[PDB]
RNA sequence: GCUGACGACCAUAGCACGAUGGCACCACCUGAUCCCUUCCCGAACUCAGAAGUGAAACAUCGUCGCGCCAAUGGUAGUGUGGUUUCGACCAUGUGAGAGUAGGUCAUCGUCAGCU
RNA sequence: CGCUCAACGGAUAAAAGGUACUCUGGGGAUAACAGGCUGAUACCGCCCAAGAGUUCAUAUCGACGGCGGUGUUUGGCACCUCGAUGUCGGCUCAUCUCAUCCUAGGGCUGAAGCAGGUCCUAAGGGUAUGGCUGUUCGCCAUUUAAAGAGGUACGCGAGC
RNA sequence: CCUCCUAAAGAGUAACGGAGGAGUACGAAGGUGCGCUCAGAACGGUCGGAAAUCGUUCAUAGAGUAUAAAGGCAAAAGCG
RNA sequence: CGAAAGCUAUUUAGGUAGCGCCUCGGACGAAUACCAUUGGGGGUAGAGCACUGUUUCGGCACCGAUGCAAACUCCGAAUACCGAUGAGUAAUAUCCGGGAGACACACGGCGGGUGCUAACGUCCGUCGUGGAGAGGGAAACAACCCAGACCGCCAGCUAAGGCCCCAAAUUCCUAGUUAAGUGGGAAACGAGGUGGGAAGGCAUAGACAGCUAGGAGGUUGGCUUAGAAGCAGCCAUCCUUUAAAGAAAGCGUAAUAGCUCACUAGUCGAGUCGGCCUGCGCGGAAGAUGUAACGG
């Protein structure tokens, strides 16, 4: 699995030695009975949207990208269940950072990219 | 014939019509007594609200 | 995962669960049944579950029937939502479980094996259970 | 195996509240019904009709209840247990002729 | 709002009130003109002594007493107004 | 005894199946000049009639195959007062639906006609 | 007879914005902080045991599902405060919890030994310095027996 | 503004509750008298079939009702 | 004497107006309320599949079994509501006019919508309480329970709640249960706690347990598989010596091997075994200033 972080959104690929196999996007059958958040995974936080109760002031930012990180985490692992591969977290290094502190299973993380290039736009 | 029917609990927080079955029997205050013909329209009020009140 | 094909109406009211299972609380397909003795919602998954479970122990030698299925859409609110602005969408389906329903039935097997069955099914199901043969009357 | 003891169960154990409160003295109603004449009502002990339902024959052959004299013979119609608890509620007899 | 889940399903409409049902029932004094049903298409039906509106209003066409009744072949409700 | 008209009632009155009816009555039936009909048609409506037949229809009679009606008992619910572990339970008053036993091939009124 | 006077009991025949340059009267009737209620979500724990573990469900891990505990994340509510309860971080100074990071005692082990892994007991002490960034955090360098998780108005501005 | 539900078997009854419609049409699609009965299915029949028109047999309405829905509709309120 | 925090409308939403609710005066006088008996219409709770849908199984959309639904109903209560008749009781009902206030409501039950059958949440309906209500109880505690304070009394009886001490009143009586301080927080689930109740199985033709001896031969059943030899898995459960011994219930091996078990015989000698239901208990059970989850 590659799991592709931002502050802004998740991407979840899956990748079979050098190719892609899949994207996760809206047409899947992987995510048709899916408990949590679909991959593309938006952040539309409060926050991110600019309601909804908190302010700038109390610098909250840090906690909230580590919620929504978690629950990323929370999309992946329930897709993980189905499948069982080892993951790949790409991102800058402070959203692997994060991620790998809120991951519930940390043990299945194999590899961690901070160098790749477009992880929003970037196919 | 008559009857001697005795309240025992207050009529203050009732229904209305068992505070009204109260008045009419003429039942005005816990531990009063009144006497009434023993009738089944008055039986009636009686087991309106027979929780209330005691028959002699 | 079961679901109804087509329905008349997306949402539905909450409702009451009350009462007993006067209907549906007989093994009447099969010999051997799981009967609920307690009430709640018996959701898609958990009918998916303890189906799963039950086949994989029968091992394609006996039959299950299912009498519970999810007909009632359940909406939820999504997290960081406010009160109002309409009901929630629909996210799953459960079935209102009374006292007294029979859950699943096996027919075409050892008593033995199908209780052991039934009792790794019910560890799936929100409901406390007892196993129930068929009676005549 | 197919004869049972009963006892009458007269207007004053008939009801709604009647039916738990002998119930809750471990006996169960039933009504004797058919023949040409008028139903009977009946208590059957519990204990007595949950042994005599674990015969798979109980059901189709003839039974004799004894009511304290008067006997009758008749057939099980009817059987309404618990939805949940299971145990017998009450107990229809069909007079045979 | 993280699951895209909440979003437009606009019906807020409802009509206001139109107060039909039974206004005179079985037994009672009535005076001519007194209206008896109102109602949407003849759930009750004008049996002697009572009129039908263009709305399907079942009014007294004379003074007596409201009768409720069941009748003819296709067993609909009637209502009368007997001389009593 | 039977037939016809108009009603009460609106399946315990219905359906299905079988039998009986032509002296009155009814129904088919004959013809289409005339009255009146057909977006064409004497099919229906209409008129003028009795050669034939109760075939169909209709009426009556028979039955339980379907329908329909339907207890008793129990159960569910429920007003009031109380309790409650909120499922419910207790006292009292009510009390279904479904199902079972069972019932049913209607019952009456006014008038006319044949016997 | 002439109204999408449609904000449809229709203010005028006739009408948009900005204010971080601002101001007044009010409100905790109503938001932002912190408290409270709640616990969906979260975190922690437990139940079942498909499977992985070369064999072997249960050393270790636990798919599909189920049940709790905590208040602890993201939220929901609007009960307290608008005739004022100062916000994040740092500094200083702490105090408590235990779901224990080290040190102590253990059971099991896929425990030869050395090292570990899990779980049980245990809160007496102890539990880095720096580079970057306002950062909390995070990454990184070098250490250490260890660099714990939290509560305390996300402790502490009438202490800085 | 209308229809259903919420609405707790008289009426009424709220929510940024769940679902739909209206801001018309028609001098006949109004009045009356008279007359008629639908949808579907099966069977037979030139083109012609799954389905056109024709004939037969079942068929309380499974149709229609200018339109949304509900309630009604055989004395049809449906169709000439 | 005594509300309201409702309806309708509103550049209205914390304003105001009409109506509702309060008061005063006048008119009228039983037209009002309660209950009994009785005349009504209903589509709710429940129930059901006849329609609209939806659902599972079998036979072949249709037949049969089997479920479910606010916007489904072949049905269908209780209450409620609208009338009639009648007794008793009652500081009634209605109308005209003077003066208002109020149009932020709250909680607890009940029926629902919404929410997550979350919220001291929100929106309706209905009852009670507070508001505007003191007194007693619930430790403390508007809205819960009992109960409506005209004033005075060093009189008595009771309600809810209580009676070992704080603290008024039983260390009261009868029969039991619990050993967990359960009582005096918490579930799935686990267990050989303990009491009770309906049945069963076995037994001096020696029951349960222990101990002693055996537990075998076709055969390593066939297949599959590197290997599958009772014991990865798939397909049968046969026969033989038998007092008995499974084509095996476990441990074990890579596979065999090996150790047990089921079962039988012997020893001993009396009751014993396992399910079902029920009462009360046990574990599951970790938090932050201090015991701190009976007020002590």
């Amino acid at each position: 699995y590659t799991v592709v972080l931002t502050r802004d959104k998740a991407r979840l690929i899956e990748a079979a030695n050098d190719r892609v196999v899949a994207e996760f996007d809206t047409d899947n059958a992987k995510q048709n009975n899916m408990e949590g958040i679909p991959f593309p995974i938006d952040n539309n936080g409060l926050y991110t949207t600019g309601d909804g109760g908190s302010d700038r002031s109390a610098n909250n930012e840090n906690s909230y990208l580590k919620e929504f990180f978690n629950q990323v985490d929370k999309s992946v692992q329930e897709l993980w269940g189905e499948h069982k591969m080892p993951l790949v977290i790409v991102g800058d290094v402070r959203n692997i950072s994060y991620y790998k502190e809120v991951c519930d299973r940390p043990e299945n993380i194999i590899a961690t990219v901070s160098n790749l290039t477009e992880l929003e736009d970037g196919n | 014939k008559t009857m001697k029917v005795t309240q025992l609990k207050s009529g203050a927080h009732r229904l209305k019509s068992h505070k009204a079955s109260l008045k009419g029997l003429g039942l005005r205050r816990i531990n009063h007594s009144v006497v009434v013909e023993d009738t089944p329209s008055t039986r009636g009020m009686v087991n309106r609200v027979n929780y209330l009140v005691k028959v002699e | 995962m079961l679901q109804p094909k087509r329905t008349k109406f997306r949402k539905m009211h909450k409702g009451r669960n009350t009462g007993l299972a006067h209907r549906g609380s007989t093994v009447a397909f099969g010999q051997f049944g799981l009967k609920s003795l307690t009430r709640g919602r018996m959701t898609a998954r958990q009918i998916e579950a303890a189906r799963r479970t039950i086949t994989r122990k029968i091992k394609r030698g006996g039959k299950i029937w299912i009498r519970v299925f999810p007909d009632k859409p359940i909406s939820n609110k999504p997290l960081e939502v406010r009160m109002g602005k309409g009901k929630g969408p629909v996210e799953y389906w459960v079935c209102e479980i009374k006292p007294g329903k029979m859950l699943y039935e096996l027919e075409g097997i050892s008593e033995e094996l199908a209780r052991e069955a039934l009792t790794l099914a019910a560890a799936k199901l929100p409901f406390k259970t007892t196993i129930v043969k068929r009676t005549i009357m | 195996h197919f004869a049972l003891n009963a006892v009458d169960r007269s207007a004053e154990l008939q009801g709604k509240g009647a039916s738990r409160r002998l119930r809750k003295q471990n006996l169960v109603p039933a009504i004797i019904y058919g023949g040409n004449e008028e139903p009977a009502s009946i208590s059957i002990k519990i204990n007595e009709l949950v042994k005599a339902l674990e015969f798979e024959a109980f059901f189709s052959h003839i039974l004799t209840i004894t009511v304290d004299g008067v006997e009758e013979q008749a057939v099980i119609k009817a059987l309404q247990r618990h939805p949940a608890k299971g145990f017998p509620m009450h107990a229809d007899f069909q007079r045979i002729v | 709002a993280h699951k895209k889940a909440a979003g437009s399903s606009r019906n807020g409409r409802d009509s206001n009130p139109k107060m039909l049902g039974v206004k005179i029932f079985g037994g009672q004094a009535i005076v001519a003109g007194n209206i008896i049903v109102r109602q949407r298409g003849t759930e009750f039906h004008a049996g002697a002594g009572v009129g039908m509106g263009r709305d399907h209003t079942l009014f007294a066409l004379n003074d007596g007493v409201v009768k409720f009744a069941t009748k003819g072949k296709f067993n609909r409700r009637y209502v009368m107004v007997e001389e009593a």
